[PDB]
Formats: C-alpha cells, structure tokens, sequence
C-alpha cells in the first residue's frame, strides 16, 4: 500500500496522535512529507474512541481537498488507510516552520512582520469566505518554502460550518486559545463559538513575532487562563519601543475579549498598517 | 514546545 | 560570561520558557548541552512574573546540586545568570530521550521494560528518601547514554518538602497528571498532594512502553480528564496478549486513584516482577 | 508532542 510505493526516512515532527517523516517516492525518486496517524490510540483505545479518531481524520482530509490549489496553503498529494494507521502524503517543506525561524532570529522586524501577516490574513480571508475555521493557528503550523513564502498546514481541528452552526468543544494549543472557548468550558449554558477564534490566535501570533514572546505567557497555567480571559496583557518595558503606533493598534484590535467587537480578516487587511491612502 | 489538546 | 567560555551549536530541544542547544567548551574542546531559560517571558513579562520565574529557576538549580552524584541522574556542570537569561550547562546525551527511542521501536519487550523500570524506580526511591518530588516524570525527560543507561533530567517543577508540607498547584504534562492534582483544581477546600503523584506518572510511563500508547489517550481533553479521574483504562484487544500477568499486576498497582492505596517505589521494587523468591 | 504547563 504505502510501504510498497514510498520509502520512509527521518522524523521531521511529532503530534499527539501522529508522527511526521521525510519519505522518498519509489517510482519518481522525489521527496515528500508523510503524516502517520494512529487511530487505535498508540497501543489501544476503545471501538468508540477509534471511530471518533477515524472520523476526525476523514474530515481533515476533506478540508485539505476543498482548500487545495491556494498558493499559500499546503498541498495534500495522496492518502492511504488501514485498520490501525492513516498515511497522508504532503509536499516537503525544507526550511521547516515559522516557530523554528523565530527561534533563530529571536524577534522579527516590523517590515518582515508585515510580509508574513499580509500573507497569513489573505489565507484566513479565503477560508472564512468558505465558512471554514482552522481552529489551531500557531507558528508550528505555518511552514516556509525555499523562497520563504508561508504555507499553512495542520487542518486537524478544522471545520466547515453550516448556516447557523456553532462549535462547543474545547480544543487548540493553550497559549493561543480564544477566551470564548475557555468561557465554553466553565458554563454549559453558553451559546457556542465561531470563526472569530481564528482572529484572536492571529493576534497572539503577530505579537509573538514582534516581541519574541507570547502576550499571555505565565508560569502557572491557572493565572495564564485568567489573564487571557480578562485580556490582561501589555506592550512593556524596552521591547516594543522601536515599533510604530500603527502596528500596536492592529495587534490590539485582534486582542479584544468580546468576539463581536473583534477585527475580522477583511477589516485587518484594510488597516493603515497594510496601507490606507 | 506546545501541543494541541481535546477536553 | 557564557559566550566567552562556550560556543553555541544546534537546537536539541525546546520548552515553554527554554531552548536546549549543543555547545562546545572553548578551553577543552568538549561538547555539552545548555538550557537557555528566558525569565523575562520571551519578549516581556511583569516584574512580579519575572521574579516568580527567577525563583523557580534557582530552586531547579538547587535540587540539581542536592541530587548530584547519582549515576542515573543528569549532572549539572556550570550555571550562568543575566538580567534576562539563565544558562545551565549539562553533560551531553547523544542518544537523546526515551520518547525518541520508543518512537523508533513502537513498543518495547517485557524484558527491556524490566531493565528500564528497575533503574527508574531506584532513582525514584532515592529522591523520595530525601523528601524530593520530581513532579514531571515522562519519556521526554528520561535521557539515554552510549551504553543505553537511563539518566533522569528536567527538575523544573521539583520540590524538597518540609515536614508536614503539601503542594496545591496544578502543573505537569496533561496525560501523565495524577488525579489528586486534577482534584485540586476543582475544589479549593482540598488538602493538597504529595510524593504519590510521581508513582501514578511512573505507571503511565510503564504502560506506554509496553503497549505503544498511553493508558488514558483520548481526542477530547474533557473526557481524557474524566477518564483519568475515574481511573477508566484497560489492557485491551490484541496488544497486551503476549505479556504475563505479573507485569499487568504491577502496572495496575500504580494506576490506583486513591493515593493512600497507591504503590510506593520501595513496594514496587519488592514485587514479583523484579523478583520475590 | 506534549509540553509542561502551570495553571
Ligand atoms: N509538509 C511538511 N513538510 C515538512 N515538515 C512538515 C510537514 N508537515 C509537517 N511537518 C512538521 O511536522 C510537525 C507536525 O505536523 P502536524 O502539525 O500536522 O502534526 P499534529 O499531530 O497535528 O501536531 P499538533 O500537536 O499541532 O496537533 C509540524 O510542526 C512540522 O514541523
Ligand atoms: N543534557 C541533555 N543532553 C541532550 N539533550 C538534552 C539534554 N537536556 C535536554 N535535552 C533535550 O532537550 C529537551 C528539553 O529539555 P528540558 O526537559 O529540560 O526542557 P523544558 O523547558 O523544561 O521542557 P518541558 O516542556 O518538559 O518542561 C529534552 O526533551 C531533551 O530532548
Ligand atoms: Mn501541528
Ligand atoms: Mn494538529
Ligand atoms: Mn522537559
Ligand atoms: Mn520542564
């Protein structure tokens, strides 16, 4: 099936239920990246649990097929399935993620940040026109090619919403979580959440590029969550001194607690930071 | 590093 | 200070507030591993936040100095401090972590598992005699040397308890968390927790080596936490079929919800699995 | 992968 067509190489990355490796296509001798997903739960899960994970994986593949073709989104080339594993073959990105890049440069400039955010907002605008929420936006899920162009990946928690539908689950990566998803977990009489969670996360990304660290970074998780819930953050000490007031205005429109008042992708691309007159 | 989760 | 004595190389690992790199000692030309900790919070934290992180780091160094000398614990060689960073120089472990090892072999045998667990329990027994709790036991924090001997590391959340003292904070890695720490977060009138959380985590480690996956592995975090709280797990389908009833008995004595009934390190080393007569 | 956290 997959091992008769491809040859497995080294580990490029790892997830909760997946391992990402470099692989050679036997026929053409070209290199690709393969996500190996274990639906059986490492050693063993229940049949119910297995079906939940098999249905989550098929929705991932579905969104990947719908968004195919966009120049700044990763391309899924070929999928394979067995009773325990799923194999998703993707284009290989040699310069890795935006997280690795940030680690080497510590902080990025206002000009380099405008480049990346203009591309990222364009992708978000496209997805939201189709009613799709990514739901896991972060530096580790944004890859770079040889020309340093961004390529969005990991659509594992993604959803295409129906007219009227709202999501109720608590999922994501802790320091990028919007406050409405955390609100959802403390009150079972909450209305739900929608596409707006992606804009908060976008804001966390943008602040982290410019300052070197995340806006709501704290040692104790309980206080981190209280800080994100109240929107307690700041552009402090010497760090943000070199930066204009326009970038800071844009970041603060993303970091708004009430989702109905938060900026959208369309509105963010119209801001003076990307130009206005 | 930080991974994703499901409650 | 640190850059005048050592030369920095590649990234070997990354944490929430730290980056671990390979480095050459200028004078002797020998290779070491250096943990770079940012107390300033990436770009910027508050003065309060900074002092909390600076005091957490100094306690880490303290425990590292107290436990120094044990053959199966990592050795801290040299520390450096500035206003924003902390530099902790350690012995370099070329074969990496037990997590990377597990990924390549998928599952380990009963005999290979007896080797690792006998060593790990010995270290835990030593620490608990000194009243020290590690509080973050997991495959990513257990390193291996050239002879494949285990070396315990990452004492970032560790504590030496006073006569009578109990801990009240919620910290660790989600799928290895004992139920008493999760109980602590839902009821502010709980008595606290102690050294017993390390034994639960030890149990999660042991099951994960043998089966290939963690005992309480589920897609939705809310149900994962309910599963760990109730102790709902199983030795299912074909996975555990090859294994004896003695290993399974030992794992189930670790995975006990009531901490007063849970096995200790001393008791675990006396079990028939490691020998009895 | 999984990282550590503080509430
Ligand atoms: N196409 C690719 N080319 C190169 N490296 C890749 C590619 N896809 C993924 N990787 C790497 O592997 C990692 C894991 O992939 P992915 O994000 O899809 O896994 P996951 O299990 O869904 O992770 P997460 O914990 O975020 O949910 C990424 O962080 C990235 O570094
Ligand atoms: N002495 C060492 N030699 C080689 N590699 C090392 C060494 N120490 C650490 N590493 C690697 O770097 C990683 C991170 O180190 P460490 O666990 O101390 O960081 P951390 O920030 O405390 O991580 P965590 O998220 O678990 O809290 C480890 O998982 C390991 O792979
Ligand atoms: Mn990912
Ligand atoms: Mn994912
Ligand atoms: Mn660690
Ligand atoms: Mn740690």
């Amino acid at each position: 099936g997959f091992y008769e067509n491809y040859e497995p190489k080294e580990i490029l990355g790892r997830g909760v239920s997946s391992v990402v490796r470099r692989c050679i296509h036997k026929p053409t001798c070209k290199e690709y990246a393969v996500k190996i997903i274990d639906v059986t739960g490492g050693g063993s899960f229940s049949a119910e649990e297995v079906q939940e994970l098999r249905e989550a994986t098929l929705k991932e593949v579905d969104i990947l097929r719908k968004v195919s073709g966009h120049p700044n989104i990763i391309q899924l080339k070929d999928t394979y399935e067995t009773n325990t594993f799923f194999f998703l073959v993707f284009d290989l990105m040699k310069k890795g993620e935006l997280f690795d890049y940030l680690t080497e440069k510590v902080t990025l400039s206002e000009k380099e940040t405008r480049k990346i955010m203009r591309a990222l907002l364009e992708v978000i605008c496209a997805l939201h026109k189709l009613n799709i929420v990514h739901r896991d936006l972060k530096p580790e899920n944004i890859l770079l090619d040889d020309d340093m162009n961004i390529k969005l990946t990991d659509f594992g928690f993604s959803c295409q919403l129906d007219p009227g539908e709202k999501l109720r689950e608590v999922c994501g990566t802790p320091s990028y979580l919007a406050p409405e998803i955390i609100e959802c977990s403390m009150n079972d009489n909450h209305p739900g959440y929608g596409k707006e969670v992606d804009m908060w996360s976008t804001g966390v990304i943008m602040y982290t590029l410019l300052a070197g660290s995340p806006p709501f970074w704290h040692r104790k998780q309980m206080l981190m969550l209280r800080m994100i819930m109240s929107g307690n953050y700041q552009f402090g000490s010497p760090e943000w001194d070199d930066y204009s007031d326009t970038v800071k205005d844009l970041v603060s429109r993303f970091l708004v607690v009430q989702p109905q008042k938060r900026y959208t992708a369309e509105e963010a691309l119209a801001h003076p930071f990307f130009q206005q007159y | 590093r930080q991974m994703s989760f499901r409650l």
